């Protein structure tokens, strides 16, 4: 996850 | 600090099930709602199965439930399949663009049956003899559990040397696969009656035998 | 799935700058700028060390560099320290519900000299066809560093299923030994013109060819 930077 | 706390090893029996615990803090696990779980196969690409507490992403067949209770997240593997034997990591955002991980959980299944290896002995490729070398390969495969030992022989009297033996790998049917191989010279392998490969697993010896008799 | 391709291994001497790559396929490219790099040492969790293609988050040595162009993303370790030795992955927010990893790239601090692998293809033994089994082995011996990429072909067609690669095991000469296999029917065998075993070891690729013979 590039979970949002979120 | 910690890193999201997981229990080092977790486990179930086939068809039974396990619930992994990821425990963090009010800054991460509590606070935001962005706990993903990572299923990593033994030294392999890590693939995500849950992304947002529970969230169904691309092809996660079976019961892979995500549920977080406040400051502790958790996943479950309802109806245990053996392919699930792996390593599970969790993650939470913590703010200012950062993500933290969990300390991992090794997840093993139980009740997976015993299987004695598939022993395939191989004589040197014609090509490799044209090139002047000669290698013999023993392929031990489809065995569970992954504990095994390989002998080599000249004729009955053993060859203890020039043998390199692999340490076993899980192959996609859960069963293991190991290799054993003898480095010889053409002259050598012409000058013998039979070579053999002894393979011992769960106290059960298979013995394949290769004699210079190749339609090459 | 396998859509992000990364090298078998990247190795250097202390003080030497490595570079690793994530080449993507068909799909998104700059379409997705979302490329993240993860470090992972043996049986510790993943630590992210690059986000948004070039970013570099908090507590990350400024000698970890990140860059992307076309279908290709590059991470760099400058004047590499021992501590840098681990596996690296890339990650991309593709087909949404689809978060895709590269295949990994192991970073090695050259102890010994470099050693391009010896591949030895081996065909179904006749005796084996007498049992109506078909099994092809690819021996990869004496190589360093201990990471290899494997790929089968059936007349230049990259091959679907049958394949299983063991994990690189250290030998008594301290270099590496991995092996790969394919299972066929004697007719899946006897159909084709040639089968290949293809093996990559960081900027070095080697392909071996084996064709069907009737023998006996």
């Amino acid at each position: 996850q590039x979970h949002x930077x979120x | 600090p910690s890193a999201l706390t997981q229990p080092p090893s977790a486990s179930g029996s086939l068809g039974q099930s396990v619930t992994i615990s990821c425990t963090g803090t009010s800054s991460d696990v509590g606070g935001y709602n962005y706990v993903s779980w990572y299923q990593q196969h033994a030294g392999k690409a890590p693939k995500v199965i849950i992304y947002e507490v529970n969230k169904r992403p691309s092809g996660v067949p079976d019961r892979f439930s995500g549920s977080k209770s406040g400051n502790t997240a958790s996943l479950t593997v309802s109806g245990l399949q053996a392919e699930d034997e792996a390593d599970y990591y969790c993650s939470s955002y913590e703010g200012s663009d950062n993500f933290v991980f969990g300390t991992g959980t090794k997840v093993t299944v139980l009740g997976q049956p015993k299987a004695n290896p598939t022993v395939t002995l191989f004589p040197p490729s014609s090509e490799e003899l044209q090139a002047n070398k000669a290698t013999l390969v023993c392929l031990i495969s489809d065995f569970y559990p992954g504990a095994v030992t390989v002998a080599w022989k000249a004729d009955g009297s053993p060859v203890k040397a020039g043998v390199e033996t692999t340490k076993p790998s899980k192959q996609s049917n859960n069963k293991y696969a190991a290799s054993s191989y003898l480095s010889l010279t053409p002259e050598q392998w012409k000058s013998h009656r039979s070579y053999s490969c002894q393979v011992t697993h769960e106290g059960s010896t298979v013995e394949k035998t290769v004699a210079p008799t190749e339609c090459s």
